[PDB]
């Protein structure tokens, strides 16, 4: 049992009376093998790094590190003296990781690449870095922060910093947290200082640290540099070991090369009784700074209490006096104390004076600022000859003395509820202060203790008392946090960690210190490992923080252990949570089950402090059921006490209670999110302030203008004994108001601002219910207060619950971030909440709905969430079963013909049910069956069976015009020749064009906004009238919003004319899986027999879908972790040689995942492409967009928006074959049919930048893709879902049971009912509603109408609803001006402003918009922010950081937005890119497929904008009409004629200009010599330039005017205008490079006075002729000579336009 | 001791198990008279939130159904300022709760209310208070008395006759010792029952606090109050104790 400690050469002991002392002689000088590094030799940035240190050279081990640690990235373990210079060695290494990333040429430092942290074990130390890393490396502009002290979601922002400061704990929470896992990779320099507290029992911190970033890197696969710094003691061996260094990289400097070589003593005091032994100290300290003093030398003593300075600092002065007192209190009489005295008395309050004036400091925490600063500066400057400290000293400060005395050794654990030893790094941190280095010779450091301790403080002092690993004691906590971080699964995983462990490098080498069996036969302890995993596995699965199963070898992650882990809270006291936290728990009961933490297990009530404690427990303002015996009472009464900051005399329990605020927090809360978890209300609520009550350091019952730190102390006084509610002072909106509550004059002005200061909210919540079951709120609310930094933050948090009634039961929860720009500007949420049972048989009246700060007292905000008219609607009734035979066969269809069409000789199980009534009937039809039901040859048979009878014409109708286009082409290939019928798409861009095909065509094809535009017009349009079948495919989509509401417009109005001619019109729907088929089938006018409706799970390849939920993910798309278990899914496809597609909701984030899935492919065995390199080459030169090539490479495919076919079809064909083993997919291309085997969706999110928010996948969105999976014979498909834990409820339900298709009409009402009027079908009101009874809409309301807002829910209440909702539309209609009512009940008739609507498809909201923001003054800039605003363009997304762009791109072009409005709209985006592509600029892949979608819309709103002015009069109608043509052509006004034509770059222009050719004519014109040698193109480009040319028109424009000398003023006079061209045109088909949409040629006549800016008449008319004529009709003006001009404007060709002045006389 | 409330305040924590035992007064069902129904989880609730020595009172609302005009569903309880005492309760006026929503067409039903002594009949104070709230208001008003105690709750459902009522205005105040003319034939009993398949909810202060017993002074028994849907609290919540965080 005895090790005796092997003492230096030189060494003795002394025997004294009173304590035997004992002596270590300053060491001799080492050998001289180095010189000191002057700071001259550091490369010149660096230099500064070090200013004005006394040596201006590195010390002697500074200076034997430097190579290692400067020039190599080595890892380093560092031994050394106490005070050996730790802080430049830190700096050196720091330098070498920065210079990985700035260039050496350039001057600019890269600052987002790296992260620097340092951990150190204290606060106190750890502050000091910052500050003085700081300060050095303030010249490179990095910044150094304390990685933040107490939350966690503001620490994702503090990577606004490059240097880290933390300690361990603090980083190992941040480093434990899932999301943190983006961070940790940049983390490149790793410094662990004062690494030698392995040995303590918060050293498996950093085992804990270290193990996690070696062996749970894994993908990311690069590990930082590590530079450990330690004490010399035994076992540094084993140390650097556990932190990989290699032998380049360790250093141990003995006593030596301690800068300044330190002489050490112990005086090992004897005495047994506290007041003799205490004596003794006082007495044996006396002495030892008396020598001191003798020499000329200073001195600090070390005390172990903020009392005991000063006690002891007394003590001194007193038995100084006693005898001399001459020694200290100068160095000289006249020099110092004039000098001294003077700073004696500025500052000095205290007792801390009286003791200055004879020269001895005191120096602790909680003591003046300035005060113990000038402790400080004094000691420092010779004035002081001894400063008496706590420890703090020992770690913040840089004072040094010549001598260094601890006093005793004895100090109180709290933790431990009782009194211990020194620390050794206590111990050793307190002697780095012994010797001034650049004065001093040496150094002195005198230990005072009991003898029995002398022994281990000689061997801590003297590299003798080993390193040694404690990871067993805190195992099981540490454990538990690797299984939650997901790295464990099977207990193979935890044996490999512990390999990481400084425990296993030190079992290995001292097996019979850890208690090992047998290292012989576990070899390197794998047995041993094994079990020690079980054990601790074990009594963690007995406490629930995991799910363990020993047979079959399964870990998994509880709940409990997750907040366990995340919280950093210990698993006993998890256990105590989890039995003890009740439904019923109440406050009394948590105080109690606080204090049963076993954080808080050693506290003990003490004798002597039991009389003062007896007086709180009485005192205590929540009772306390413990005793005074017992510790909970303790516990309890304590954080009781300071939450109302009860000041105590005791030191001993000063600190316990410290030791309790400190953890109260994280404890507390650990609380909170268990009782939140498990829904329990009022333990919850009751939780939460008890977490605010432990921050602001006070209770719930207090006004908290006390929360505001910027208040004065009387102010609250007065208006907490007032009584007013809180709330009551926060209503009064007047400053003079408030003041007078008050009843102070100037409070009551500072207190109004303060007031405006505090958080408030405003709510409002109504209920949807999408099922019987299931529950939709959606709520709406504003933040309202006035953000302050110092007082907010960078955010306050809002927790929001919807409670049951009784509001005992959470029902949803979430969290709400408010920020400064969130205050003020309203938003909405909503969610869903399946009713139980119960609540479903009898609704409750109301549900409650609250919202709670986090942080600010008194600012909770509950509204009740009434229920009170409702109908639920009545539960699904069954879907249609199916008839077991696949019978059906090609064969089985009559004709040889139709049966090589199909290239499939057996119809489908589900095909099979349909094809009777399909292809034998005439019957109308709907299907009903999921996606990948091959419902597309269902529509095929009804086209069969129509021509099979030799009708007329058929339609069919699909939203997707990308289907459209694929659908064309397969059935024009095969179907054309059926008996010679011609089937064509149409484009909806011109409907003129649309109308046109219809004629030409015998199958059609169109999206319901196309053929609804068509359609409209039937009374007149004979075609439309005749028509004989309609295919609605994908018609599950009317519920899909405007244009969904579009799709009902058109399926309904089918029916309204059907119904109306007595026509037999056929009507086959194909749609996904209805919920209840009925009232769709019912409305669509089929037959109950007719109306096929399957489960989604019939459809016939078996498919399995996993969905995986995930914290914290709502806030963004997918995080690092999701991402990882993506690429576990498409390796394990990989594996089974089946192919995996993956699903990401934009472009930008199948590059990133490409990247990610690259990198991660590379550090795996399967990384292979399963293809040769070399061959890939060949494929990927086509090289269309450079970014698809690098990952195409590896074996991952990608397809977004707007690819080259190129690359599509490239792309496309590698996974075909089976090149490339996974496929890469936006949200958006999920359309083209792309079968796979397994499929990944990652991630359920979408960023709109119109809300700020992001929005989760639709059902409908997600069912596109899940029909992707497709089995192999009896082989199952494979689906994984990646979604947050809110959203997981609503997928899962609704991906099996369908979500119920209500109706979207109620929001396009004003422009259906418009123009319903418009085109003359309703010219009453009864017709109003009559209409309505046509619509899905109307059969929906009644079954569900409390999902519309129905609140009288009863026949008569639905029937009034809609008689109010027409009246409410009309209303409006007739108030902007769309119609007018007039008597004959009525006949309602439209206006010229909704007629133009009616005409164009224009909304009833745009038109509105437009006629408000145009004048006869609106420039062109006008018209182009005007038209950015229609709400058409609503649809056109803003992506992640596209303001951004958008700003930048805003520099670019000529033309500023209108200031006045907001950066963020779409209106912004439409505005420039719509510049964008007048200025031919390029833009990113994203923009170009926006820009296309912005110009399918902008001809109709041109040509409105031009109809609304001309109407007015306005002659600037024309400057809309340069528009016009701006837009077809893709150029300005301004640029020259020649630029429209196609591909006529540059150079051509500019050859064009040397020629001196200048117009389009010219270019007709121009010599085929001249030709060949200008127009330098491919012959498909001259096609085009060919193309243009022919049909550009050059008109002849002559007029007759039918009597020009009889004109009278006020007559509508006539004339005649005539149109020539050279040659009746081939068509009118326009030719534009840019414009992505077919356009008909049209021209406006105009005619007008210019001088008076007043347009009298205009024609809309097409020149389809060699010669043409109209008649115009206008008002003659005044009496007098008039000067007018005409007009002939194109409006799809610049600089083509003609025109004609001439003069009249008025009579 | 001042602390006397520390005991009961430790006690109220294990009232939820009262309602492990719930006792109605029953009597021959008359179809001529009025059955009140009471939802289950108010009483939960209501007993949660009370005092074992010290009463508790509140108004109740309801109103008939289609089904039966007779038989009258509370539907909320309006719990309000008052202060209480051992054997007897100071209550505020009937609330003005009609400008809040979902209150379309509520009866005033009357009272219910906590006690520690079971009879059969109401007693004086009762009678009282009874008279006080209702003599000239609403006199149908019927008197839900709870019987709250060790290890259950006893409903008792009452009217008041005029001769009660008359009894009742005669006496403004109420001694300890005078018992003055009182007549446990004064009160009738009235059809009770307790429904699981009905939930009820509260209506509470706007300032929140319904206990003004540590600050009986601030306590207006005429006042003017607002009110409010929402979760009443609890006897001795912090909330109707600034006075003991005052000390600490
Ligand atoms: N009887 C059949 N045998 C084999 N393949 C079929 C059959 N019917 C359809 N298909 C094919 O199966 C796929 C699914 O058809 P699709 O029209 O996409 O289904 P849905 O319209 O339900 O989405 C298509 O490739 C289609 O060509
Ligand atoms: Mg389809």
């Amino acid at each position: 049992t005895v090790t005796k400690v092997s003492l230096p050469e030189g060494s003795f002991k002394r025997v004294k009376p009173q304590y035997d002392e004992i002596h270590i002689p300053a060491p001799s000088k080492p050998v001289i093998d180095y010189e000191l590094k002057e700071i001259t030799s550091l490369p010149d940035w660096c230099q500064e790094a070090f200013p004005s240190s006394e040596t201006t050279s590195l010390n002697p081990i500074q200076s034997k590190v430097f190579h290692a640690a400067f020039e190599g990235d080595s890892n380093m373990l560092i031994c050394a003296p106490t005070g050996s210079g730790k802080t430049n060695i830190a700096l050196l290494t720091v330098l070498k990781a920065l210079s990985h990333h700035y260039n050496p040429k350039t001057k600019k430092l890269n600052l987002s690449a790296f992260k620097i942290v340092y951990i150190a074990p204290l606060k106190a130390l750890v502050q000091e870095q910052v500050r003085e890393f700081q300060r050095r490396l303030a010249f490179l502009g990095i910044k150094v922060a304390e990685l933040t002290g107490d939350s966690r979601l503001s620490r994702k922002q503090i990577d606004e910093t490059q240097v880290l400061v933390s300690t361990p704990e603090k980083w190992d929470i941040t480093t434990r947290n899932s999301n943190n896992l983006a961070i940790v990779e940049l983390v490149r320099l790793l410094i662990i200082d004062e690494i030698h507290l392995l040995h303590d029992d918060r050293g498996p911190v950093l085992e804990s640290i270290v193990a996690r970033t070696f062996w749970a890197s894994k993908y990311g696969q690069e590990y930082p540099r590590i530079i450990g710094l330690s004490a010399t003691l035994p076992n540094y061996e084993d140390v650097g070991r556990f932190l990989r260094v290699p032998k380049e990289g360790l250093f141990y400097f003995d006593s030596s090369f301690r800068p300044c070589p330190l002489s050490q003593q112990f005086c090992g005091i004897k005495e047994r009784n506290s007041l003799k032994k205490l004596k003794a100290m006082n007495d044996a300290c006396y002495e030892k700074v008396l020598e001191s003093i003798n020499e000329g030398n200073q001195i600090i003593v070390f005390v172990h209490s903020r009392k005991e300075t000063s006690r002891t600092a007394t003590w001194l002065k007193n038995k100084f006096a006693e005898e001399n007192i001459t020694h200290k209190l100068t160095k000289n009489d006249a020099g110092s104390k004039q000098i001294l005295k003077t700073e004696a008395a500025n500052v000095l309050d205290p007792s801390l004076r009286k003791l200055i004036e004879s020269g001895i400091g005191t120096h602790h925490a909680g003591l003046t600022r300035s005060d113990r600063s000038l402790s400080e500066d004094l000691f420092a400057d010779g004035l002081l000859q001894v400063l008496v400290c706590t420890a703090t000293l020992a770690w913040g400060v840089n004072l040094p003395a010549h001598t260094v005395i601890i006093k005793g050794t004895d100090v109180y654990s709290p933790e431990k509820g009782s009194w211990e030893q020194l620390s050794p790094q206590d111990v050793l941190q307190m002697l780095g202060r012994a010797g001034r280095p650049r004065y001093d010779t040496f150094g002195e450091g005198i230990i005072i203790t009991d003898q029995s301790n002398v022994q281990y403080y000689l061997s801590v002092l003297n590299q003798q008392l080993p390193i040694e690993s404690q990871f067993v004691s805190k195992l099981v906590d540490n454990l538990n946090a690797e299984v939650v971080a997901g790295n464990i699964k099977c207990r193979n995983d935890a044996v490999n960690w512990l390999a990481y462990t400084y425990l296993y490098v030190r079992m290995l080498a001292s097996p019979m210190l850890y208690k090992v069996p047998d290292i012989s036969s576990d070899g390197q302890l794998k047995k041993f490992r094994e079990s020690l995993v079980h054990s601790a596995l074990c009594i963690l699965k007995e406490q629930e923080l995991v799910l363990y199963d020993a047979e079959n070898d399964v870990i998994e992650a509880t709940d409990l252990g997750n907040i366990a882990s995340s919280f950093y809270i210990n698993h006993a006291s998890m256990d105590v949570y989890n039995r003890e936290l009740d439904e019923h728990t109440t406050q009394i009961d948590l105080f109690r089950i606080f204090s049963m933490s076993e954080e808080f297990k050693y506290v003990s009530v003490r004798y002597e402090e039991k009389r003062e404690l007896k007086q709180l427990l009485e005192k205590a303002p929540i009772p306390i059921r413990e005793d005074i015996d017992d510790p909970l009472a303790k516990v309890n009464v304590l954080l009781q006490s300071y939450f109302s900051q009860l000041k105590f005399e005791g030191f001993a329990l000063n600190s316990d209670i410290v030791f309790i605020h400190q953890n109260a927090g994280r404890l507390l809360r650990a609380m909170f999110e268990i009782c939140l978890k498990r829904g329990w209300g009022h333990p919850t609520r009751m939780l939460l302030n008890l977490c605010k009550s432990a921050t602001t350091k006070m209770w719930p019952t207090n006004c908290p203008l006390r929360q505001f730190k910027t208040c004065p102390v009387e102010v609250i006084k007065r208006l907490e004994a007032s009584t007013v509610p809180w709330g009551d002072y926060l209503q009064l909106e007047t400053p003079a108001e408030v003041g007078r509550a008050i009843r102070s004059e100037k409070y009551g002005k500072q207190v109004y601002d303060l007031l405006k200061r505090f958080p408030k909210m405003s709510v409002t919540c109504n209920a949807q219910p999408i099922t019987r079951s299931v529950m939709r709120f959606n709520i709406e609310i504003i933040a309202d207060w006035i953000w302050d930094m110092n007082v907010h933050g960078s955010l306050e948090p809002f927790l929001l619950m919807l409670e049951d009634t009784d509001g005992d039961s959470i029902l949803y929860y979430d969290v709400l971030f408010i920020t400064p720009d969130i205050v003020g500007h309203e938003f909405t949420l909503s969610f869903t909440y399946e009713l139980k049972q119960h609540n479903q048989n009898n609704l409750p009246p109301n549900f409650f709905l609250t919202l709670i700060s986090e942080n600010w007292w008194h600012s909770e905000f509950e509204i009740p969430v009434s229920f009170n008219g409702f109908k639920l609607p009545k539960k699904f009734p069954p879907p249609t079963p199916l008839l077991e035979n696949i019978s059906i066969s090609t064969s089985e269809l009559g004709n040889d013909d139709f049966s090589e069409v199909f290239e499939f000789k057996t119809f489908n199980k589900i095909q099979s049910q349909v094809f009777e009534s399909l292809y034998n009937s005439n019957d109308s039809v709907f299907v009903g069956s999921g996606k990948g039901t091959g419902k597309t040859a269902m529509a095929e048979l009804a086209l069969l069976n129509h021509w099979r009878q030799n009708k007329g014409r058929a339609v069919y109708i699909n939203p997707s015009g990308e289907k459209i286009d694929f659908l064309l082409s397969d059935w024009n290939k095969r179907f054309s020749h059926l008996a010679g019928g011609k089937i064509i798409n149409k484009l909806g861009n011109d409907p003129s064009l649309n109308l046109k095909l219809l004629a030409k065509s015998h199958v059609l094809l169109a999206t319901p906004v196309q053929f609804e535009l068509l359609s409209r017009r039937w009374r007149q349009r004979k075609n439309i009238q005749s028509l004989e079948l309609m295919i609605y495919d994908d018609a599950h989509e009317i519920s899909q919003g405007v244009y969904g509401a579009v799709y009902e417009t058109l399926i309904s109005r089918m029916i309204f004319i059907a119904t109306q001619l007595e026509k037999k019109i056929r009507f086959v729907c194909l749609s996904n899986c209805l919920a209840n088929a009925r009232d769709f089938g019912e409305w669509a006018g089929m037959t109950k027999s007719n109306i096929y409706n399957f489960s989604p799970s019939e459809r016939i390849e078996p498919l399995e879908i996993n969905i995986q939920s995930f914290k914290d993910v709502e806030h963004i798309s997918f995080n690092f972790s999701m991402l990882q278990m993506a690429f576990e899914a498409s390796a394990a496809a990989a594996g089974n040689r089946n192919s995996s597609s993956v699903f990401l909701p934009s472009r930008k984030d199948c590059m990133e995942v490409a990247s990610a899935f690259m990198k991660f492919s590379k550090a795996i065995e399967w990384d292979m492409l399963n293809v040769e390199e070399e061959q890939i080459v060949p494929y990927i030169e086509k090289l269309t967009d450079g970014h698809l090539r690098a990952p195409l490479k590896h074996g991952v495919g990608i397809l977004y928006k707007g690819m080259a076919s190129n690359d599509e079809r490239i792309v496309k064909r590698l996974y075909e074959y089976g090149a490339v083993s996974v496929l890469l997919i936006s949200k958006d291309c999920s359309a083209f049919a792309c079968k796979t085997d397994e499929v990944i969706i990652l991630g359920t999110n979408l960023y709109d930048g119109a809300e700020h928010k992001y929005m989760p996948y639709t059902i409908n969105e997600l069912l596109e893709m899940v029909g992707l999976a497709s089995g192999n014979d009896s082989m199952a498909g494979k689906v994984l879902i990646l979604t947050s834990h809110n959203m997981k409820a609503y997928y899962k339900k609704f991906l099996i049971e369908p979500l119920p298709t209500e109706s979207y009409l109620q929001y396009i009402i004003h422009d259906t009912l418009n123009n319903e009027i418009a085109n003359s079908i309703i010219q009453s009101k009864q017709d109003c509603v009559d209409w309505f009874t046509y619509s899905y809409f109307y059969r929906r309301i009644h079954v569900n109408p409390s999902y519309y807002g129905v609140r009288d829910t009863s026949p008569h209440g639905i029937s009034v609803f809609l008689s109010n909702l027409v009246e409410t539309c009309l209303n409006d209609l007739v108030e902007s001006s769309f119609i007018e009512i007039d008597d004959t009940t009525e006949i309602i008739s439209t206006l010229s402003n909704g007629l133009i609507a009616s005409h164009y498809g224009v909304s009833f909201f745009t038109i509105q918009s437009f006629v408000s923001s145009l004048s006869n003054t609106s420039t062109l800039k006008n018209m182009l922010y005007v038209l950015s605003t229609a709400v058409e363009f609503e649809s056109v997304p803003l992506r992640k950081g596209d303001r951004a762009l958008l700003v930048k791109l805003s520099k670019r072009l000529p033309l500023r937005f209108p200031e006045h409005t907001s950066s963020g709209s779409v209106s912004f985006k439409v505005f420039l890119l719509l510049q964008a592509y007048f200025s031919r600029l390029e833009l990113p892949v994203d923009f170009q497929n926006d820009l296309k979608d912005i110009l399918e819309k902008v001809v109709p709103l041109i040509n409105v904008v031009v109809d609304i002015l001309s109407a007015n009069g306005y002659l600037n109608a024309t400057t809309a009409m340069d528009l016009a043509q701006m837009l077809i052509q893709g150029v300005w006004d301004v640029d020259n004629p020649l630029r429209q034509i196609p591909h006529f770059n540059n150079k051509i222009l500019e050859k064009c200009k040397e020629i001196n050719v200048e117009t389009v004519y010219d270019i007709m014109a121009l010599e085929d010599e001249e030709r060949d040698e200008i127009l330098t193109l491919t012959d498909s480009q001259l096609a085009q330039v060919a193309a243009f040319v022919n049909n550009y028109p050059n008109v002849e424009l002559t007029y007759s005017l039918n009597n020009s000398d009889s004109l009278i003023s006020g007559v509508k006079q006539k004339i005649t205008i005539q149109l020539t061209r050279d040659v009746e045109p081939e068509n009118l088909q326009v030719t534009s490079e840019k414009y992505p949409f077919d356009k008909l040629e049209s021209w406006w006549l105009v005619l007008g006075e210019v001088s008076k800016k007043e347009l009298y008449a205009i024609k809309k008319v097409t020149l389809n002729k060699e010669t043409q004529q109209y008649e115009l009709e206008f008002d003659t003006p005044t009496s007098g000579k008039h000067n007018l001009t005409i007009w002939c404007v194109c409006d799809s060709y610049l600089d083509a336009d003609k025109e004609l002045s001439f003069e009249i006389n008025v009579k | 001791s001042k602390n006397e409330w520390r005991k009961s305040a430790i006690a109220n924590t294990l009232l939820y198990l009262r309602l492990k035992n719930i006792y109605v007064s029953a009597d021959d069902f008359v179809e001529e008279q009025n059955v009140y129904v009471l939802p289950k989880n108010l009483l939960k609730k209501f007993i949660e939130i009370s005092d074992v020595k010290i009463q508790v009172a509140a108004f109740i609302y309801g109103m008939s159904a289609k089904d039966h005009p007779k038989v009258k569903e509370i539907k909320t309880v309006v719990l309000v300022p008052q202060l209480g005492h051992v054997g007897s309760v100071q209550i505020s006026n009937i609330p003005d709760i009609g400008d809040l929503p979902d209150t379309e067409g509520l009866e005033l039903l009357g009272w219910i209310h906590t006690q520690t002594e079971e009879l059969k009949f109401m007693a004086a104070s009762e009678v009282a208070t009874h008279s006080k709230l209702f003599a000239d208001k609403k006199r149908d008003c019927i008197d839900i008395s709870i019987f709250s105690t060790p290890g259950s709750v006893s409903l008792s459902a009452y009217n008041l006759t005029d001769e009660g009522y008359q009894w009742g205005e005669e006496n403004k105040d109420i001694m300890n010792v005078l018992s003055e003319g009182f007549e446990p034939t004064f009160s009738t009993h009235a059809q009770l029952l307790l429904s699981d398949r009905i939930t009820g909810n509260f209506i509470i202060p706007s300032g929140n606090v319904w206990n003004y017993t540590f600050m009986g002074t601030a306590f207006n028994q005429e006042g003017d109050y607002n009110f409010k849907y929402g979760i009443p609290l609890e006897f001795y919540n912090e909330m109707h104790r600034p006075v003991h965080f005052l000390q600490f």
